[PDB]
Formats: structure tokens, C-alpha cells, sequence
């Protein structure tokens, strides 16, 4: 049938993809010496989306580690579910970029993609018949951001009728680590415009305010706020691997929440979420799902959407459940909050559901909406980025890998023609 | 075989009447092993139904009615709220007629005896004891279960306590109320109950 | 560790069995 | 065939409306079902296997009293959607009653109304039960009269409005309420007839002796008297009026269509063994001034008209030895217009009593229903409350926030002055 | 089925009856279970009722009788209020007749035997001993209580002590005397007691 | 169908508010960990009005609970039936208003009342239809009277149709606390003139009165006087949760109370009240509920009804009780009495039976009378109010807060109106 | 010391399936 390829590039990129295949592997059965438990037929009619029998009996994932240091997936192996992946899967670098976007995709890069290239090529092909990939990075980073769409950019010209769906994070708008943040954002940003199927933003900000005024955890390690991000990942991608009373898939997504061919990023939101001593007391319905999920506070992006329109919204939902309050919801809020909803496209929603739940919940919905509040974020990165490129700042360190000084100034107009188009459109 | 094959009624049902067909068919185109259809039993044994009274009462004295099982729960919640609508709907629909509709068999779900005989002292329809086979034997024969502690063979659970569902006289199940199912009817999915189509004959 | 899988779906639970009529 | 609608408006209607009809399931011997183990066809319908449901309607925009009924031991008799609830209350406000709230409430009654009129022609008219006290008595009350005025014309339409008490009232905005219903119960209404609440009260003090009665106790002597009075329809008889023979012979003037109530005997079992139930004794009982059931004492006016109605082992010959008595008795005055004024109607079957109520059982009984000159007093003392509250605007402001526009009062006023001068021009 | 359903009283009358018709089915279009019209039960057994000088009545002589049930209790003084009244209506009732028309048999709410037979010393109507559950089985089945103290099956409590009900052939209330009732018309509600339709069939 | 939505707004406000649910949980059979017992259909066919199912069996209640400093809400939380209440339900502060008009309704309460009006409108857009809002709170203080007229101001604008209850304690002749009691009671009475649909006024010397005279209690807190106020909350509004003979609800109050739009203030008594010594001497019966309930002795208001004239009445009855001496003796009472009642109104009083007695009672009655009487109550605030304003007393800070001066002048005016159109009536 | 809840409406008392007439 269909399979996913995952794709992780970056620290970033191991970290967020190792807790993303915990949860998949606990939903799917499998153990961490690979071997299936549980006796569900569910469990296993649709596995080789993501998963890669051994005629031993035992279950491999289809990912390809990536990143240029040999530590951070040192990390990964050794601990527990670390023995599930193939070793061949990993591939090493030795030199590292140092937050260098340019020593990223032009010099350390070039000689590690036509490994990690390899790989992929014999891995995808390998199976029966390709439906899309996904990547997990960072564009804080020099290896996520740098080496990752080096890859973005050589895959799609390979297999040019595939989906790509990346899950990138961006610079954190207000306490901002990695000081070369809007340098290594717009670059990878309008090098990710012409060459990204689906992307969608999270930002850490948004997401510690989530753990709050939403969850109330004291000391959340990023194995915390992890759990959420890939139950994110697991939502826009249940009816690939159950089945539904509307079915989806990534396809009908991008048919469905993107009018013109560059407004392609999205906005990611999870429900419901209640700390652990508000969850006996808290009634679980659609109506109230619907509520909590049309939240500022429910996004994973930092940027408040009441700022602006929804171009087009979606929302996946999971669970036993009927099929009015699905669709009626959506005459719901439509109506009564029709300043945040954009005029000429009537009824902006796509719905879908997927009959089983995730473990231990009885219903939930995942989020994605096609804003133009997301004008707030690339302007904020670009103001960043011409105060620094102005004054020349931190330019050697990228003029020296080979770059010239005329891809930056294109950097920030394919930018800045992306700011200016979601304004045209409010 | 109806409604699952895996059941301990079913298997008793299955051993005794094609032991009766072998025997008959020794003592003899007479088909082995018998038809589902051909195959009859006794669902509850001499002993097993008591009253208000405690008295003892035969499978015999239930011709005529629609019956249904009540898998209950002494500590739970939800059949706490079920509870006065079923002995309200019991009393009323029972009482206002000129013929005895129906009546309810209670199957406990709960820890031990003493709990068990304090939610009976509660009821004034018929019950089976917490000690008899039974209890366990319909438990795993209708496939209700409060937590997935007795293995089912692979299947789902039919429902959670609590439950009522109208049974047959070979074990069938006649219809499912839904009061924590599909529908989600809490309370008032008792009115759905046909007593004219469901008899125990 | 974990936990087995103790979801039905909702096909099964009302596509089952139908008792044929006399 | 021979059918008639009964409508229940607001909490007086619907609460009155319990008490007729289980007294009609006890009467044809239904059952809280529905079913029997051809009499009854002016009252229930005919559905699927031996099933009747009732040709009611109950209306109110409260649901805690309407849902109580759904809630109570007559669950399957009534229909699904027969008993339709709003959401919020009405709060004794005319305006809000007819403008405000019960517009979208209407529209819903009449749907109602049209398919279960339409089963089948020879549809006698619509019995109407409100309190012109209240809110939704008063103001949807009224609100589904031009409705049902203006599409179903021809049909007769008698209304039972339970009159406010002088001294006793359920409300102190009812004034405004009361005007405002006596406006437009005028050209909507062939047959109104008034009830009052203290009138029942020592009704049930001196004859049942009944030291502590309640609204149930009071609800069981007006439905004897709407059975009494469609007793006729339902069941054969010597001498039978129906319902619409009343407005021929009770209504001389068509602004002229209030009358009394009376219904005698009311004997509980502990009187019941001890005197004749003679024919003469119970229409002597029945024209007493302390038996009638609207609190005005009827010998300061002319009995205008007289209709009586007789239940039970009541023979022509006793019925006209009792009326020679009357016309002989010049305690009851008569007006010179109208020489003879009374219209007897006869049935053979005796009231069926409710057991464990407080009427006892009676081999007949009569219901006395006549218009007279006396009801200009009460219209009189209620027109004398209105003005004083009025004239310097109390409780204004809450009708004119609503909708109503301030005019509507005295609009209503001078009609009603123009009912005190019509009962005055007449009675002379 | 009347006045109750969950009463010990129904729970054997049906249990009985049902059992005979499930053996007139066998010797002999029966309907299965019998109709209420059809059930038959025995009410006081033959060694249930005894007089004033403590010789045996048995039932059969209750015929063409007013019978009522006195629901009393020793140390009650709305009972010790209720009594003389009770006693001149009897007195006058009986006395004004060749043959005597009501008749009155006493359920006791006393403590223990001792304030049974003190209180029963006064009395001239009949009695039925504390220790016979035919008082037990008759109070639920008439729904007496002084207090909430046994598990009654979602039932409001009918009656306080003292109440008299007016009985009739089947267990069926003939007709109710609210002493302390809906009508709290107490102490000369006696004078409501008709005799032409409450007979002893 | 209808719902009644809690407000309770300062230290009065919410020690009332916990007890008020004490009683409520009590009379429909709530176990204080939430779930339900007693078994009767009577308890719960009405349970939408005060409490909301939260899918694991429990009913949370519909209230607010509000304080400018987070002091009282820990003991309303420790206490028993403490967890009932949904835990985002509280509302907090951190400064907490110094028993100030001005810094609750201007400075300090202002930055607050975003945050709870928030709650209001989730709790009231909620559900079908509300019927209305309850609001508990005291006049003397500054976080009760001053932050809690601003709610009041703010939620009449947004729900004008909706009804407007308000329990209000008011400052005492006798004992002193707040000193600044008739600047508060005035700044608050000319806000919540305008702004409130019917008002019913306690005061601690007619409580501490009835502890004296009636329940012979000889140490009673703040826990047995809040439990009488308590028990005519639920009396007031008994047959919204409970059928009857004769419905009623606070709207029928209302339109039967109210003869001009500027009058809207009750005193409120409830009937029986009688020590436990005297519980089993006294005979029950309507007669001696109605003379009990036309004294001054029983009244909440300490203001002598006998000097004034009642120009409205309204009376409660609940249990199970005969309706002709509940209707005669509202009549009889007007017909010897004559003198007490207004002349140009005919039958001033309004009569309901509410058929579900109280726990361990059998007939109750709640009295809510508008007299004239209370025009003592308002002259002895003025007269005091004139006495610090004359000399300009307390003043810096109430000017000092962001408040002009002639707010004050507009206060003793609108106030003094009110005394004023009391006298012709009388 | 508790009590439990014995009280019922006046619907409930005074309107049963009465017996019919024979």
C-alpha cells in the first residue's frame, strides 16, 4: 500500500524523531526488541506505512538518522527503544556544522548527502509503491537547517510527484538561543518555499506557555514537551494507518488548506490537553473539543491568530464519535466568529475522522489552519535579519564557505514577497 | 453459536446435546453433529434464580415474560445513576397492566459476598448468586466485563457495567439496550425496550 | 513498559452476527 | 367524525387540562397505555393496534410544568410532540407573552393544531383553558386566537378562562393582565366563562368540608364540569345539546358571551346517604347564590340566559316540575326581553367518580351555565384596581420595554368601558 | 400486581401461580406468564388469625365482611389518640346490626411480645401474633413504616404508623383511610369507611 | 432548559457562597467528593440549574469564585465539600483591594475583570438558554462592593434581557467595621440602583437578633449566620429545582414586586424558626407560618417593618401544604392590617407553593417584602455620608485613585432621590 | 446521622392507574 519515509536531520531533529517513533511504536504494539504484542488486528493491518518486516518475524522503522556530529545519535542508540532502529540507517559525520548554515549546505554537506542520499535511495524504492516523506529539523540549526534541505532540495527533484511534509521548528520569538537564528531562517526559509509540500511551524515559546496555562507541569524536560509535539505528528497521519468514516491523508490536506501554491504553512494545535489532576472532572464532547481547540492558547505556534483571518482551517479528528458535531461545530464557529474567518472562500473547514483514539483517550482532534497571522512571524525574523545584514554582522563566517553576497539580499526579497502576499489577502 | 462461539454456554450446550445425538444415532441419515437450530438446553439449573424472598424458583416459571439481564456494579457510579430508572421503569410499565411484562435477572460484578448481598437487599427482581458458576459462566457468554482482566479471545467487549440486554431462551441475545454504547441513550434508552417481539419461550 | 490494546472498532461492535428470521 | 380539539395554555390551562383528562380515560375505561380491553371518538383518536391518543395540545413557555407531565405516571397516553415547552418563562408579562417570546412558539402550536384537525371533517369546535392572570395564559392565550381565528373561521371556539379573585390573586401586575386579555377575548372568543379560585374554595369548605383542599382538589370539580357539559357529545341521551346549541342559546349579542358556572351536587360520603338526590333539590342547590363558581352574588342582576345540563336517572317530567319552581321563585329575576330563557339537557349516564378523591358517588347531577347581568360588577371592580395603578404608570415600563407601546392601555380601557355600558344598556 | 409489585406477598403469589400454570400447561393457546386475574393466592394461612379469647379463625369466615388491616403501635401517641375513637366507631358499627359488617385485624409495631399482648389485652377485634412473618410480609406489602429501616424496592413510604387499610380478597387496598395521609384528616376520617363496596370476596 | 450562573465576589461573598452550596449539594443528594447518592428521581430531574455533568459520573457547580487576594479561596478549597468547585473556576489577586471603592472598581479590579469575565462567558454562552445570574456580595467592602458592582455593570450591558439577582449585606447601625462603611454603601448604591434587576438586603444586627430571640443559639460564627442566609437563597429559587402546585421563579418576583424601575430592594425572612428545645412544642401549620412571618422579629432586614407601609409582598410557601389557607391568609392578613398595606394597589401579596420540603422540615415559607420601611436604612447612610463629606473626610485616596470628586455629589444626590420617592408613597 | 428522602410530588401521590368501573 502506501509508506512513509521519516527523515530526521540535526540534534533537533534526532531528539524530536526518537520520541515521535516511541509513540508509534507504543500505538502500533511493538516492543523495544522489536517484536509485536498486544493481539489487535488494527495494530497490525496497516504497519508497513512506517514499519519493515525481517522474515525473522521482527519489525524495523523506515527512518534515516542523519546529522553531522557522531554524538547526538550515540545518544539515541543507547537507550531504550534505540535497538529498534537498523544500524546502516545512521549516517556519521565527523567535522559538524557550527551553526553555519553555508558550511551546512555548501562544503560539509556535499560530501555526507551522497551517503545519507544513498541510503534513502535504497530504502524508498526497496518498497512497493512510495506515497510520501516527512522531515524532522530545526532551522535554529546548522546541520537541521543547512544539510537538511540540501536534501529537500535533491530528493524532489528525484522523486517529483511525492508528497513532502516537513515538521520544522522555527527561531523562538523572544528569548532566542543560537545568535545566528534570522541568518539561518530566512536562508533555509525561501530555499523551503519552492521546494516544501506542507510545513508546519512550532515554535518552543509556544509551547512552554502551553505547559502553564494549559497543563500546569512544574520541571517539563524536552522528553515532555516531546510527547506533545509527536502526538502532533501521529494526528495528521491516523487514516494513512486506520480506518475512518471520512478518511484522509496528507494529499487531501494540501488540496484543502492551500489556495495558491507558496502559502503553503500551517499552524498546529492538539486537544483536549488538562493537567493530570483536572482530567477526572473534565467532561470529554466534540462541543467542548471544538472550544478548547479554537484557543491562542492551543497552538503550537506563537503567533496569535485572533491578529488575523484564516485563510483556510482544518481539523483531524480521532476517536468513536458522530458526525454532525463534527460539521456542525464548524456552522458553529463560522458564524458567530466571522471577523477571524476570510470572506470570499465560503465554509473554510476540511474535517476528517479516524475511529481509533490515541492510547488511553476516548476522543481528539489535531489542528491545522492556514493563517495570515503568520505575517507577525517573517516579519519579525525580517527585521532581524536587515538589522543584522545591514551592518555586516556574522557575514564572514558565511562568505568564506563559498557563498556569495547576492544570495542573501534574494534571501530576504523571496521573504518579504511572502510577507507581503499574506498582507494582500487581509 | 450465538452470539459468539467461544463461550462457556456454548460449549455446554455443544457437549450435551450432540452426546444425546451420538447416543441416539448408536441406538439407531440422522446429520452429526447436530444443528444449532436442532440444539436446545437449559440456561439456568435447578438452583440458580432466588427471589425477593429468597425462595427458589425453576427456569420454568419464565415463559411469557421479556427478560433481561442486569450486569451490575455495587461501586459504580454510572450504575448508581442507572439504578432508580430501572426500578422505576420496572415498577411502573410492570404494575400499570393487565399482564406481567417483564422481569430482571441481576448478575453482580461485585468484590464479595457481603457487597454483593448488600446491593441485592436493594432489588426486589430476581438475582444470581456471586458463588454460582453462572454468574462467571454469562459474565464471559455476553461478553460484559468492567476491565479487561478474564480473556476474551480476541474480540471486544460487547459492553461495561452496567448493562441490560434482553435475552432468549437459548442463550440469544433478543436486543441491546444502549445505555453505555453506540447510542449513548444514558437513562432513557430503557424506553427502546420491546416486550411484545422478545418472550422467554 | 507497556500496556495491550483494549480499543474496537466501531464496525465490529454493530456489524456482528445477524440471527435469521423464521 | 364528531371530534373537538382541547387546547391548554400556560400553567392553569395545563394543570386543569391533567384533571379532564384522566377523568376521560376513566370515563371510556382506557388505560394509562392507551388501549381498551364507539363513545370515545370525540376525544382520542384511533392508532395502530388498539391504541387512542388524546386531540390535546399543552402549551407553555415554562417546561418545569409541561416536562412534569412527560415525567408522570400518563406518559404513553399523551403524544410525543403534543406537549410543546419552550425555554424561558413569561413572567407574568402580557407584552412579553404576545410579542416577545411566544412568537416562535406559535407557529410550532399550529402545525400541531392543523394535523390533528384534519384526520377528519365534522370538527365541533375547540375547548380553550387559560388564566388571563398570568403571563403565557394571557399573552400567547391570546396570540393563538387571531391565529386560529382567521384560518379556522366557522368552528366554534369556547374558552374556560379562570377569572382573577377580588380579594385573592396569584400576581399584584394581574390587572394588567386582565385588561389586556378582556380586549382581545372579545371578537376571538363565542363562549368565555368565567372560573374563580375563592368561588372553589368555599365550595369545597361547605359542602365537601374539606378544611385543607389544594389546586388538585379544585381541578376534580372542574373537570366534573367540562365532562358534564360534553357529556352530551360522548354519550346518547333523552334530550341532547352539543356544543354548538350553547352560543345559540346563551349568547343574545355577540359583545355579550360571559357567563356563570355552577354544578351541583357536590356531596362527599358523609352527606351522601342522608337526603333525596331529588331532581328538584339538586337545580335548587344549583341556582343558590353561595354555589356559584365565579365569586359575584348573582341577585344583584337578571339572568339574561340559562342552559342546564342533567347526568344520570333524570326523567323529562323532573326536569320541567324543577324549572316551573324556578320561574316561580322570585329570588332569580329574569329580564323582560327574554320570557323564556332556559334550554335542558339530558343524558343518561351518572358522573363516574375518581376513587380516593372527595366527590362521592351520585346517581345524577347537574351543570348550570348561565348568562347574567351580574357579571358587569366584576368588570366593574376589576376596571375601579386598573385605573388607580395607571394613572401615574406602575409597572408600565416592563410591558413598554417589550414591545407593546404605551396607548395599548388605553386602548384596552375604553373597550372595556365599552363592555361596562353594553351589560348596563341591556340590563335595564 | 396491586397495590405493589415488589412485595413479598406478589413474589410468591407469583411464584405459585406461575408454577400452576406451567402444570396445567403440561396436562393440557395459553398465555405464558398468567394474566393477574388468573393469579390466586392464599392471604392468611390457617393458623394465621386468632380472637379475643385466643381461639383459631381461620380465614374462610371472613366472608361478606368490611375488613381493614390496623397498623399499630404500642408507645405511638398518636396510636394511644387514635384508638378510642376506633373503638366507639367499632362499638357502634357492630351493636346497630343483627350481624356484625366490619371487622378489623391488627399488625403490631410493638417492641417485643410483652407490649404485644399488654396492648392486644384491650382489644376486641383480631389479632395477629408479633412472631408470625405474615406482619412483616403484610407491612411491605401495604408499605407501612414507622421508619426507613428495611431496604424497600424505590417505594415512598404510603403510611406512618398508625394507619388502617382497607383490604380486599386478592391483597388489593380497597380503599385508603387518611388518618395521617394526603388529606391529614385525622382521628375522624373512621367516618369515610364505607361498607357496600369494600366486601371481603 | 434554564440554567442560574453563581457569582461570588469578595471575603462576605464567598463564605456565604460556600455555605449557600453546602445546602444546595444537601437538598439534591451531592456526596462532597462529587458523585450522587440517595436514589429518588426528585433530586435531579432539575440539576442543569446549579450543576453540570463532567463524564466520570460527578457534577461540578455553576459558580464563580472571586477575591482580589487569594486568602479566603484557600479556606472556601480546604474546607469540606471544598473540591466540588472546578479548580479554574477561582479567580485571584495579589494586591487585594483595602476595603477601597475606588481601587476596586477603578484600579485594581480593573486589570482583573478581563480575566473573569472570560469565565462568565464560558459559562454562560455554555449552554441552551441561562435564565439568569445570582451574585453574592458586601456592600462595606472594597474587593465585594467595589470590584463586584463593576461585574454587575459589565455583564448587564452584555446580557441586558437576562435577569439581575443580588444578595447584599449592607454596613449595621450599631457595630462598626469597615469605618469607611458609608462611603462604600453610597458609591455602591448608585451603581447598582440602575444596574440590578431585584436586591434583598441583610444586615448582621437583625441576624444576630434572630440568634438572640428565635434559635436561642448561644454562640453562634459566621458558620450558623450564613447558614440562614443560605437557607432563603434556596428558597427563593426552590421551584426552579422542584415542581409544584404554583410555579414561580425570580422573574415572577420581579414583575410582582417592582411597580417603578428605581425601587428594587426587599427584606427578606424565612419561616419556621425555632430552637431545639422548642422544635417538638410547636404545632406546624399555615396559620402559624403567616404570623410568624409578618413580624419584625423574623425579618433579615434591620428595619422595623411596623413604621413603614408594604407596598408589595411576596411569599414562597413550599411543602406539602393546603392551598386555601395559604390563599385566605395572604388576604386575611391585608383585611385587619389594613393599615400596613398601600391603598392604591388591591391584593399586594403573591402567594406560590413549591411542593419538595427542605431536609428535616415539613413547610417553610421565604419572605421577600417590598416596604417602605427600608427608607430607614437609606437616611441613616446619607446622614452619616453627610457627615464625612461636608468636612471631606477619607477623601485623598478615593481622589487620589483616577476618580473625580463630583462622582461623589452624583452619589449622595441619586441616593437621596431614592429616599425621597419612598416618602409620597407612604 | 442521616435520613433518607421519602417524599414524593402530589402528582405522584393522588394520580395512579386507577381501577376501572366494572
Amino acid at each position: 500500500m502506501r509508506e512513509i519515509v521519516h527523515v530526521q536531520g540535526g540534534q533537533c531533529g534526532n531528539q524530536i524523531g526518537a520520541k515521535f517513533w516511541e509513540v508509534i511504536s507504543d500505538e502500533h504494539g511493538i516492543d523495544p526488541t522489536g517484536t509485536y504484542c498486544g493481539d489487535s488486528d488494527l495494530q497490525l493491518e496497516r504497519i508497513n506505512v512506517f514499519y519493515n518486516e525481517a522474515t525473522g518475524g521482527r519489525f524495523v522503522p523506515r527512518a534515516i538518522l542523519m546529522d553531522l556530529e557522531p554524538g547526538t545519535m550515540d545518544s539515541v542508540r543507547a537507550g531504550p527503544f534505540g535497538q529498534l532502529f537498523r544500524p546502516d540507517n545512521f549516517v556519521f559525520g565527523q567535522t559538524g556544522a557550527g551553526n553555519n548554515w553555508a558550511k551546512g549546505h555548501y562544503t560539509e554537506g556535499a560530501e555526507l548527502i551522497d551517503s545519507v542520499l544513498d541510503v534513502v535511495r535504497k530504502e524508498a524504492e526497496g518498497c512497493d509503491c512510495l506515497q510520501g516523506f516527512q522531515i524532522t529539523h530545526s532551522l535554529g540549526g546548522g546541520t537541521g537547517s543547512g544539510m537538511g534541505t540540501l536534501l529537500i532540495s535533491k530528493v524532489r527533484e528525484e522523486y517529483p510527484d511525492r508528497i513532502m511534509e516537513t515538521f520544522s521548528v522555527f527561531p523562538s520569538p523572544k528569548v532566542s538561543d543560537t545568535v545566528v537564528e534570522p541568518y539561518n531562517a530566512t536562508l533555509s526559509v525561501h530555499q523551503l518555499v519552492e521546494n516544501a509540500d506542507e510545513v508546519q511551524v512550532i515554535d518552543n515559546e509556544a509551547l512552554y506557555d502551553i505547559c502553564f496555562r494549559t497543563l500546569k507541569l512544574t520541571t517539563p524536560t524536552y522528553g515532555d514537551l516531546n510527547h506533545l509535539v509527536s502526538a502532533a505528528m501521529s494526528g495528521v497521519t491516523c487514516c494513512l494507518r486506520f480506518p475512518g468514516q471520512l478518511n484522509s491523508d496528507l494529499r487531501k490536506l494540501a488540496v484543502n488548506l492551500i489556495p495558491f501554491p507558496r502559502l503553503h504553512f500551517f499552524l498546529i494545535g492538539f486537544a483536549p490537553l488538562t493537567s493530570r489532576g483536572s482530567q477526572q472532572y473534565r467532561a470529554l464532547s466534540v462541543p467542548e473539543l471544538t472550544q478548547q481547540m479554537f484557543d491562542a492558547k492551543n497552538m503550537m505556534c506563537a503567533s496569535d491568530p485572533r491578529h488575523g483571518r484564516y485563510l483556510t482551517a482544518s481539523a483531524m479528528f480521532r476517536g468513536r464519535m458522530s458526525t454532525k458535531e463534527v460539521d456542525e461545530q464548524m456552522l458553529n464557529v463560522q458564524n458567530k466568529n466571522s471577523s477571524y474567518f476570510v470572506e470570499w472562500i465560503p465554509n473554510n473547514m476540511k474535517s476528517s475522522v479516524c475511529d481509533i483514539p490515541p492510547k488511553g483517550l476516548k476522543m481528539s482532534v489535531t489542528f491545522v489552519g492556514n493563517s495570515t497571522a503568520i505575517q507577525e512571524m517573517f516579519k519579525r525574523v525580517s527585521d532581524q535579519f536587515t538589522a543584522m545584514f545591514r551592518r555586516k554582522a556574522f557575514l564572514h563566517w558565511y562568505t568564506g564557505e563559498g557563498m556569495d553576497e547576492m544570495e542573501f539580499t534574494e534571501a530576504e526579497s523571496n521573504m518579504n514577497d511572502l510577507v507581503s502576499e499574506y498582507q494582500q489577502y487581509q | 453459536s450465538q452470539p459468539v462461539f467461544a463461550s462457556p454456554l456454548n460449549v455446554e450446550k455443544r457437549r450435551l446435546n450432540e452426546e444425546r445425538a451420538l447416543m441416539q444415532a448408536q441406538k439407531a441419515n440422522i446429520q452429526l453433529p447436530p444443528n444449532y437450530g436442532d440444539m436446545d438446553l437449559i440456561l439456568f439449573p435447578e438452583g440458580s434464580l432466588k427471589n425477593s424472598n429468597n425462595t427458589v424458583i425453576p427456569q420454568s416459571h419464565l415463559k411469557g415474560k421479556s427478560v433481561a439481564l442486569y450486569f451490575a456494579d455495587g461501586a459504580d457510579p454510572k450504575c448508581a445513576s442507572l439504578l432508580p430508572f430501572l426500578l422505576n421503569y420496572y415498577r411502573t410499565m410492570n404494575e400499570g397492566g393487565a399482564n406481567q411484562k417483564i422481569e430482571i435477572i441481576f448478575v453482580s460484578l461485585d468484590r464479595d459476598r457481603e457487597a454483593f448481598e448488600s446491593h441485592r437487599a436493594h432489588m426486589p427482581w430476581l438475582s444470581i448468586d456471586l458463588e454460582n458458576p453462572l454468574t462467571e459462566i454469562l459474565k464471559r457468554h455476553f461478553r460484559v466485563m468492567k476491565e479487561y482482566e478474564v480473556p476474551t479471545y480476541g474480540y471486544g467487549s460487547r459492553t461495561g457495567v452496567p448493562s441490560v440486554i434482553v435475552i432468549g431462551s437459548d442463550g440469544r441475545e433478543a436486543q441491546f439496550l444502549p445505555i453505555c454504547s453506540g447510542l449513548e441513550e444514558g437513562d432513557r434508552a430503557l424506553l427502546r425496550w420491546d416486550w411484545r417481539n422478545t418472550k422467554f419461550a | 513498559p507497556t500496556l495491550p490494546f483494549n480499543a474496537q472498532s466501531c464496525y465490529r461492535s454493530e456489524y456482528v452476527a445477524k440471527p435469521l428470521p423464521p | 367524525m364528531r371530534e373537538v380539539i382541547s387546547i391548554h395554555v400556560g400553567q392553569a390551562g395545563i394543570q386543569i387540562g391533567n384533571a379532564c383528562w384522566e377523568l376521560f380515560c376513566l370515563e371510556h375505561g382506557i388505560q394509562p397505555d392507551g388501549q381498551m380491553p364507539d363513545a370515545f371518538n370525540t376525544f382520542f383518536s384511533e392508532t395502530g393496534a388498539g391504541k387512542h391518543v388524546p386531540r390535546c395540545v399543552f402549551l407553555d413557555l415554562e417546561p418545569t410544568v409541561v416536562d412534569e407531565v412527560r415525567t408522570g405516571t400518563y406518559r404513553h397516553l399523551f403524544h410525543p410532540e403534543q406537549l410543546i415547552s419552550g425555554k424561558e418563562d413569561a413572567a407574568n408579562n402580557f407584552a412579553r407573552g404576545h410579542y416577545t417570546i411566544g412568537k416562535e412558539i406559535v407557529d410550532l402550536s399550529l402545525d400541531r393544531i392543523r394535523k390533528l384537525a384534519d384526520n377528519c371533517t365534522g370538527l365541533q369546535g375547540f375547548l380553550m383553558f387559560n388564566a388571563v392572570g398570568g403571563g403565557t395564559g394571557s399573552g400567547l392565550g391570546c396570540l393563538l386566537l387571531e391565529r386560529l381565528s382567521v384560518d379556522y373561521g366557522k368552528k366554534s371556539k369556547l374558552n374556560f378562562c379562570s377569572w382573577p379573585s377580588p380579594q385573592v390573586s396569584t400576581a399584584v401586575v394581574e390587572p394588567y393582565n386582565s385588561v389586556l386579555s378582556t380586549h382581545s377575548l372579545l371578537e376571538h372568543t363565542d363562549v368565555a366563562v368565567m372560573l374563580d379560585n375563592e368561588a372553589i374554595y368555599d365550595i369545597c369548605r361547605r359542602n365537601l368540608d374539606i378544611e385543607r383542599p389544594t389546586y388538585t382538589n379544585l381541578n376534580r370539580l372542574i373537570a366534573q364540569v367540562i365532562s358534564s357539559l360534553t357529556a352530551s357529545l360522548r354519550f346518547d341521551g333523552a334530550l341532547n345539546v352539543d356544543v354548538t346549541e350553547f352560543q345559540t342559546n346563551l349568547v343574545p349579542y355577540p359583545r355579550i358571551h360571559f357567563m356563570l358556572s355552577s354544578y351541583a351536587p357536590i356531596i362527599s360520603a358523609e352527606k351522601a346517604y342522608h337526603e333525596q338526590l331529588s331532581v328538584a333539590e339538586i337545580t335548587n342547590s344549583a341556582f343558590e347564590p353561595a354555589s356559584m363558581m365565579a365569586k359575584c352574588d348573582p341577585r344583584h342582576g337578571k339572568y339574561m340566559a340559562c342552559c342546564l345540563m342533567y347526568r344520570g336517572d333524570v326523567v323529562p317530567k323532573d326536569v320541567n316540575a324543577a324549572v316551573a319552581t324556578i320561574k316561580t321563585k322570585r329570588t332569580i329575576q329574569f329580564v323582560d326581553w327574554c320570557p323564556t330563557g332556559f334550554k335542558c339537557g339530558i343524558n343518561y349516564q351518572p358522573p363516574t367518580v375518581v376513587p380516593g378523591g372527595d366527590l362521592a358517588k351520585v346517581m345524577r347531577a347537574v351543570c348550570m351555565i348561565s348568562n347574567s347581568t351580574a357579571i358587569a360588577e366584576v368588570f366593574s371592580r376589576m376596571d375601579h384596581k386598573f385605573d388607580l395603578m395607571y394613572a401615574k404608570r406602575a409597572f408600565v415600563h416592563w410591558y413598554v420595554g417589550e414591545g407593546m407601546e404605551e396607548g395599548e392601555f388605553s386602548e384596552a380601557r375604553e373597550d372595556l368601558a365599552a363592555l361596562e355600558k353594553d351589560y348596563e344598556e341591556v340590563g335595564i
